[PDB]
Formats: structure tokens, C-alpha cells, sequence
């Protein structure tokens, strides 16, 4: 309707058009104007004029104090890193160099820098520059451990809970345990002087540290300890983080009743305070889609990951580790959802995009490449089977042969040989060797995959049963070991029935294997029965996936805080 | 589709 | 495994193979053997040798006494009626002649004759020979009137409730009221003697009559009166009949909460006492499919009718009016289910079978053809609408014109000008006129149907909404009366959400009509404001498409008797 | 299409 522009917006464009002459005076403007002048430079595409000021710590500390427009700063900063200027590396180094210059100074300035280091390091941790946020927090931690005043131990843990968050996302787990041990040094000493600091965010990081190393028995131990310290007076960001990590640790313990009430509360709790276009809300959705994918609620799990990616594709620009983690999670879910269809074009595009981002920003010998290379390799081996060309089949399998063994070494070097991720990479090699006509190597991988999954996790688990069916399918379809596949097919189904009932989608690949099991040895009476069971599974499968999208499943105000924790704790 | 999804 | 057959079956085959020589001595066999010899003759294809004995009333009366294998006897009897011998007419004539002979006799022989007539007329009414079952029941009723004692007064009500049932399925509604007045006469004079007779079956017959006659307001009153009289000592057949008739009557009154429980309990009772392959269970399945077809449950309504038809295609295999009723009920349900797809090959095949049976067994001027030839016509226009050939479209539209006008004449002669079914045929003729490019009198048909639907059934009702939806579609597509279709579409959606919410199937059609209406009168800001509502409807139907099959919805022991009746009574 | 189901 041709609404005239505000005099404020009109004066933004006039100052930006005369930026070079007045670049010194803009730095003396109020923070709300100063961010808007700098945001207009990004909108005009003048990233070099804008990026030459974000490289300065004092200027960036001023635009970090505009808290409401952080969704635009996270998008200018990401556009700057993609533009080719290392503002995250400079600001982390410029702060650390400046931080080390006030070590002998007074405690009045030494506390202002920690305030600057928490809004800067917390921004880089939010933006996904964990290798650079860690350098900021290590300087903030060094400030807390010089003068032994009462408030300093209250902040040294507050560094060590964020120093531990920037090492979990950076996969520095072997420094993660050293950080938590360092956190208790100031936590115990603070508790001595009549002040019990709240161990809620600190214990929640181990719920993600130990889950990442697949110490599920150990992670659930600290999952309970984290939620015992949740208080209604805590920040929502701290509370939301614990509920996500608790949900992640509860699902992998093969218990789902307690997990749904936590994450669904967390999705609503993040959608209330933050909104539907916040990085923290997208963090819940990826953890919420972690629930749906594992509990076989796969049809709506793609939308949750797609919703999470759409938030991160807007806030976090083009090439970010937070966009990449959303891509590699959506690609796996699109792999799982479209596994029955056999078409992998959206899934491969997301999987290729995730590795195209991680390889650009992270080193080629980094642990987050293990999950991204794995997801694409599962897609690559399934595209070549579905296509008819033999040369493409013999190349994509070898292309996926590169990724799994490259991924396996990353898991073996970091997590060790005896761990779930290492065993989970063996199971993918078991699928891989089966499709590469190397049948004898596929068996010894599956036996090694089970004997590790069965050992640490236990006899009855989702992960071990999912790989038994692959071993059962190997003994059945091609290498003609029908005497051994019978007990493995039933073992996989029995565990699947126990945790998922008849709605588990993998029973189709188990019932069809059982049909093939008896068509070559005899006992045709069970073929009719299992076909009926497959028929019984078929129409029962078409009863629950038609439920509405999980975004509105949480609804509005379903439950309340300090009650979901209590409901979880008693059970 | 002779097997299951990847873990 | 080759298990040897029993000596009973071996001697059955040996006696049949020597049937002609020993046909006289077979008639002296016990009751259970005689049916097995006769069913063996049927199995051997010797219908014409078998039909020589079923035409005798004495022989068939002993065959009827074997109630275990009545499912076999119905199929055998239907095979004989299709064989070319009119056994049902012969049996009814023989029974009436013998009753007219033994009317002037003692009460013991009259008791025996009334029992024979009860079993025989009940069989023929179960078989579907209503015109041939009135004669038996009229003979029994005549036997009840010669002596005015207590037992004759008691059984005259039974003859008048079974005579009412063979006159609602035969569409003798004009004689039904007279029969019911006679039933009240005997019931009142029985109540004068300090002995009340239970009135559940008779009032259920009135419920069926007045629903078929489309006196819904009084049909509801009479089903209330029927279910006030359901006790625990009643036969299960009577209770099932009353429950299913009251379920049918509650649907047309637009109270879709009690009818669910009524039809669920009726289906449970039918599947418990009788079984899953009994004609009574098939009748309950037809009424249950009527329920599902009415409230939006088309995908299971077509499944229940297929279950109902498969029962009647085995108990009554051949040209029977019950199989024809199942066909004409299923064809309309398949018409609704395949309406969105537009492919009518199974539905047309089942609609043609229904007419192919009724025209064979019933006269060409009979009311059940009106409900049959209409349904096929609804298919014939929809095939004509969904085909590209102009000549084929014209020929099928003319055929549907003939069928609709014949059905309208049958309904007008039977019921009258001002009734619900006549308005149904008026609305069908309006839709057909809209299809045959004759929009001038399609509007006349639509207002003619609406002025009868909203008068008798109230201004807000399901069929009123459907007719005003047809009128709005006629206005806003080609007639280009865009200032009148809007209020009719709003009325349609307001009535639809009143009873069925936003899950109604016609909402897609009226929303597309609204899009067409708004794409030519400006107001482009509302085209997408209704397109997103159409998308919401589409996703609602996608989510509601997955419902458990209606056959096991009743499950096993959902409720108990004398509980659903009481809940229905106190819910008023 | 173009109309609803027949009554
Ligand atoms: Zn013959």
C-alpha cells in the first residue's frame, strides 16, 4: 500500500551510504543504532565494510549486547565466516590476548571481561564455533582462578559448564572428563563455604558427554543426578538443556515411557520462552526427532528434522556445523523413512551437504565426520543396489567402502574398540560386505558387531537386535545357512515385540526373511502362517502412522515445570 | 530389500 | 489322508441312488435322515426329483422340523425356486386350502396347523417369499378367529406381527396399518382378560414400516414404545429385530449417539446366538452398514455390506429378494465409496444384479424396484459424466432418465407426493438434469425436493443439506447464479458441521464449489482462505482414513442385555 | 466432481 519508510530506517540508509567517512562516529552510537547500521551493511552486501569492524572485540562486544536481535547477528556472523574472514578465530584470539593482559589488574575490570567473555564465548558456542568458543572460555576460566574470592568459584564452574559444552560438541571427550573433574574442584570448595551451587547444567553436560561415548549406563546415572537439581528459578535455557539430554539418555536405555514426557515438555518449554525460530528450539527438535526415529515413529520424524533444519538454515546461514548436524540427522531419517521406497535423492542431497559443510569448517580427522560419512555411505550402498548398472554398483559400494572404514577409524581412535559406535560401524560394514559379494567377511563383522553390542548394552537391546536381523538376513538369503538364521530371526522379532510391539517397521524385513527361510528347506505350513503374520502386520502397520504431525503433538501448556521432573523421578 | 535399515 | 466316510453318509448315497424305487419308504424315515436324503438329492443336482417332494406340504413340514440344518434348507429351497418350480406358491396354496378344510375341526388339529403355518411362514419370510408368506399367515390368522378362546386370542397377535413383517418387506404399507389395527384389537381384548401380551415385536414392525414409509417422527415414537417393552425373557430374534429397527430409526432422526450402541448390541447378539453365517446376522450387518454409510463411514460401510452379501449369497444362493436387497444396498455404498475415484464397474455390476433379480421374482410395478433402478441410475449418470464419448453419455443419461422417472412414479404411487423418498427422486432428477445440460428445470427439481425435505424433516437436516448442496453446485458452475449459491453453500456446511463436524465427505465438493464461486465474483482474498480449509479437510481425511475394521468393532461382550435398552431409554 | 453424491 506504499507505506513510507521510518525516519530511523531512512537515516540508516543515509549513514550506511556515507559509511567510509563516518565509520569512526558509528562506533560511538547507541547499541541499538550501531547494530542496525551494521545489519544494514550486511543487507546491502557490504561484508568487507561490516567484517572489518566485527574483527574488533570492542565493536563486537557492543553488538552482542542487543539480545533481541541475536537471530540477525547469528546470521551476519555466519555470512561473515562464509565470506572468507575468520572473525570467530580473531575474536577468540583477540579476547584471549586482551584477557591475559588484565591478570595483574584489579578485580573490577577482571569481572567485566568475564561478562564480555560469556556473551562472546556463549555466542560462538551458540553459533557452532566450539574450537573458538573454547579459547574464549579457557581465558575466562583463567580469570576466575587467579584471585580466590567467594564469587570467583561461583563463576569458575560457570565457565567449566560452558567449557564442557564447547568440548562435547567439538568431540573433545578426553578433555571433557578433565573439565568435569576440574568443575568439582571449585564446586566442592564453594560448597564448603556455606553455598551449594546448583549442579543442574553441569550434570546435564555429562548426560551428553557420556551419551556421546555411549556410556548409557553411566549417562543415565548422571541423567538422574542432573534432574534432581532442576529448580523453578533456573533459566529456561539451562532447564531445556537438561530435559533434551535426559530424553536422549532415556531412549538409549530402551525405556520410552519416561522419555516422551521430558522431551515433549522440552519442545513446548523451548517454544514458549524462545519461539519457533530460535536456535535453542531447533536444538530440541533434533533431540525430539531422536525420540521419534528410535521409537519407530518415522513418518513424522522427517518433518521434525526438516523443521529443525529450516530454523538452522535461516538463523545459521549457509555453512555452519549446526546446519550440518541438522543435515546429517535429516539425511539419516530420510534414509530410514524412504528405505522402503528405495528412492534416495533428497536424503543423499542432505547427506552430501552435511559432509560438504563439515569438511569445510572442521579438520578431515575430526569425529563429527564419522557420523556424516556413515549416513552418506548407508545411502550410497542402497542407491547402487536399487539401480541396475553393474559398473555403478561396483563403484558406489566401493565409494561407500571408503566412508565406513574412514568413519570406523574415527570411532575406533576416539571411542576405542569396545564401544557401541565402533560396533555400530561394524554392522554397517556387515551390510557393506554382504552387498559387495564378500559374504565371509560380512559374517565376521556381524559376529564382532553383536559381541560388542551384546556385551556393554546387554542381551535385550534395540541396537543388538537390529544387527541380528542383518546377520539373520545374511545366513538366510545368500550364504544358505538356514539352520542358524531361524533362531536369529526369532531373536530379533522377540526383542522388537518387547520394546515396540507389532508396530515395529523392521518386522517386515524379518517376516519376509522367514518366508524365504522355509521356502528352501521345507515346513510350508509356517510359510502360510508367517505370510498371514506378514498380512497381519501389514494392515496393523496402516493404523498409527496417520496420526497428526508431532509439532502440534505437544500442543500448548500440556503440563508444567517442577512436575514433569517429579513424575520422571518417581518412576 | 533383503535386509533392514542401518543402525 | 483319505479318511473313509461314515456308514451314515455311505447309506445316504446308496438310498439316493435307489431313490425312485424307494421314494415312498423314505417319507417314513426319521426327520434327521429325511433331510439328509433330500439334501443329498440337492447335492447330486437332482432338483427335479427333489422338487417333486418339497411341493407336498406334509413332506416339507417334516423337513422344516430339522432346525439345525435350516441354513442348508434355505439354499436348497432357493435352488428349487430358481429351478423353475414354484414351490413357495404351491406350499402356501396347499396350506391355505388345508386350513380352509380343517377350520371346522377341534382345537388340537387347529393348534397343529397353526404350528405348521408358523414354521412354514417363518421360513418363507426368512427366505424372502413375502407374497407367498402372507397367504400362510393369513390362513393362520383366519384359524385364530373361529374360536375366541385365550390361546387363539394370544396367537392372533403372533399371526398379526408376522403378517406385518411380510407386508413391510413386500411394501404393502397400506395393508400394514390395517394389520396393526387388527393387532391392537386382539392385544386390547387380551389385556381386558388380565393377561398383557408383550408388544416389542409389533412395535418394532411399526418402526420398520414407518421408517420405510418415511414417517420418521412417528417411527421414532414407535421404536421408543418398542424398546420400553424389551424384557429378558424375549426370544433373541425379537430383541435383535427391535434393536436394529430402532437403530435404523434413530439415524433418520439425526441422533447418532444411541444408534451406535443399539446397532453394536444388535450385531453382537446376532453374531453370538446365530453366528457369522446366518441370515439374521446378515440383516443386522445391512442395518449396521446403513449406519456407517450415513455418518461418513463409507470405507467400512462397503466392507460390512460385502460381509452381509456374502452371507446371503450362500444361505440364499440365486435369485432371491434378500440377495437383491444386499446387492442394491452394497451398490449404493460402492457408489459412494467409488464416487471420488469415479470408476464404477463393481458397483454397476452389483446394481444390475439387484434389478436382474427383482424384475425376475417381483412384478415390474413393485416398490422395491424404485430403490433399485434409482441406484443403478445414480451410477449410469456418473459413468456418463466420467466418460468422453458423447453418444455413450447421451444414451446412459437417457437410461438414467427412464430409471429415475420410473422410480419417482413408484414412490409417488406408493407413498405420495409429499414424502422423503419422493424428494430423494426429485433431487436425483435435478442432478441428472444438471448432467443432461437441461439447467432450466433442474432448479425446479431442486427447490421441489427442498420444499418437501425441509418441511417434513425440518429446515436443518442432512438430506436438506445435500439437496441445497446440489442446488448450489447447479447455480455456481454453469447456471452462473453466483448471488444465490453462496447462502446455499453456507447452509450446507453449517448443517454438515452441526452433526458430522469437519470430517464430512461432501465438504470437499462444497469447498471446491466455493472456490469456483469466488473465482468469478472477485473476493480473491477468500479463495485461499477456503483453499487452506480444503487442505485441512484433506489432511483430516488422511488422518481419519485409518480406522479399525467395523466387523470386529463390536468385539466380544461389549455390553449386556437390558443395559443398552435402559441407557437408550434414559438418554431421552 | 462438479456435484455431490446422489441422495
Ligand atoms: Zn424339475
Amino acid at each position: 500500500e506504499w507505506i513510507p519508510e521510518t525516519l530511523y530506517n531512512t537515516a540508516i540508509s543515509a549513514v550506511v551510504d556515507n559509511y567510509i567517512r563516518s565509520r569512526r562516529d558509528i562506533r560511538s552510537l547507541p547499541e541499538n543504532i550501531q547494530f542496525d547500521v551494521y545489519y544494514k551493511l550486511y543487507q546491502q552486501g557490504r561484508l568487507c565494510q561490516l567484517g572489518s569492524e566485527f574483527c574488533e572485540l570492542e565493536v563486537f562486544a557492543k553488538v552482542l549486547r542487543a539480545l533481541d536481535k541475536r537471530h540477525l547477528l547469528h546470521h551476519c556472523f555466519q555470512a561473515l565466516m562464509d565470506h572468507g574472514v575468520k572473525v570467530a578465530s580473531v575474536l577468540a584470539y583477540s579476547f584471549s590476548r586482551r584477557c591475559s593482559y588484565i591478570a595483574e589488574s584489579d578485580a573490577a575490570v577482571k569481572e567485566k571481561a568475564i561478562q564480555v567473555g560469556f556473551v562472546l564465548g556463549g555466542f560462538l558456542s551458540d553459533a557452532g564455533w566450539y574450537s573458538d568458543a573454547e579459547k574464549v572460555f579457557l581465558s575466562c576460566l583463567q580469570l576466575c582462578t587467579l584471585h580466590d574470592e567467594m564469587l570467583h568459584w561461583f563463576r569458575a564452574v560457570e565457565c567449566c559448564v560452558r567449557l564442557l559444552h564447547v568440548r562435547n560438541g567439538n568431540c573433545k571427550y578426553h578433555l571433557g572428563e578433565e573439565t568435569f573433574k576440574l568443575a568439582q574442584t571449585y564446586m566442592d570448595k564453594l560448597s564448603k563455604h556455606g553455598q551449594q551451587a546448583n549442579k543442574a547444567a553441569l550434570y546435564g553436560e555429562l548426560c551428553a558427554l557420556l551419551f556421546a561415548k555411549s556410556h548409557y549406563d553411566e549417562a543415565y546415572k548422571w541423567c538422574i543426578e542432573a534432574m534432581k537439581e532442576i529448580t523453578a528459578g533456573l533459566p529456561v535455557k539451562v532447564v531445556v538443556d537438561v530435559l533434551r539430554q535426559a530424553s536422549k539418555a532415556c531412549v538409549v536405555k530402551r525405556e520410552f515411557k519416561k522419555a516422551e514426557q521430558l522431551i515433549k515438555h522440552a519442545v513446548y518449554l523451548a517454544r514458549d520462552h524462545f519461539g519457533s525460530k530460535h536456535p535453542k528450539y531447533s536444538d530440541t527438535l533434533l533431540d525430539y526427532g531422536f525420540y521419534l526415529l528410535n521409537v519407530d515413529n518415522i513418518c513424522q520424524s522427517v518433518a521434525i528434522y526438516q523443521a529443525a533444519l529450516d530454523i538452522r538454515q535461516s538463523v545459521f546461514g549457509g555453512k555452519n556445523i549446526h546446519v550440518a548436524t541438522a543435515h546429517e540427522d535429516l539425511a539419516y531419517s530420510s534414509y530410514v523413512h524412504q528405505y522402503s521406497s528405495g528412492k534416495f535423492d533428497n536424503a543423499l542431497f542432505h547427506a552430501e551437504r552435511a559432509i560438504g559443510i563439515i569438511t569445510h569448517i572442521l579438520p578431515e580427522d575430526h569425529l563429527l565426520l564419522a557420523s556424516s560419512k556413515r549416513v552418506k555411505a548407508l545411502i550410497l550402498e542402497e542407491i547402487a543396489i536399487d539401480c541396475h548398472n553393474k559398473e555403478t554398483e561396483q563403484r558406489l559400494l566401493q565409494e561407500a567402502h571408503d566412508l565406513h572404514l574412514s568413519s570406523l577409524q574415527l570411532a575406533k581412535k576416539a571411542f576405542g574398540e569396545f564401544n557401541v559406535q565402533t560396533a555400530k560401524h561394524y554392522g554397517n560394514l556387515g551390510r557393506l560386505y554382504q552387498s559387495m559379494r564378500k559374504f565371509k567377511e560380512a559374517e565376521e563383522m556381524h559376529i564382532k558387531a553383536i559381541q560388542i553390542k551384546e556385551q556393554l548394552l546387554g542381551q535385550e537391546d534395540y541396537e543388538v537386535a537390529l544387527s541380528v536381523g542383518h546377520l539373520a538376513s545374511l545366513y538366510n538369503y545368500d550364504m544358505n545357512q538356514y539352520e542358524n538364521a531361524e533362531k536369529l530371526y526369532l531373536r530379533s522379532i522377540a526383542i522388537g515385540k518387547k520394546l515396540f510391539g507389532e508396530g515395529y517397521s523392521g518386522l517386515e524385513y524379518d517376516y519376509r526373511g522367514l518366508i524365504k527361510l522355509y521356502n528352501s528347506i521345507g515346513n510350508y505350513e509356517k510359510v502360510f502362517e508367517y505370510h498371514n503374520v506378514l498380512s497381519n502386520w501389514n494392515r496393523l502397520r496402516d493404523r498409527q502412522y496417520s496420526v497428526t504431525d508431532a509439532l502440534e503433538d505437544v500442543s500448548t501448556s500440556p503440563q508444567s515445570t517442577e512436575e514433569v521432573v517429579q513424575s520422571f523421578l518417581i518412576s | 530389500l533383503t535386509r533392514n535399515k542401518g543402525p
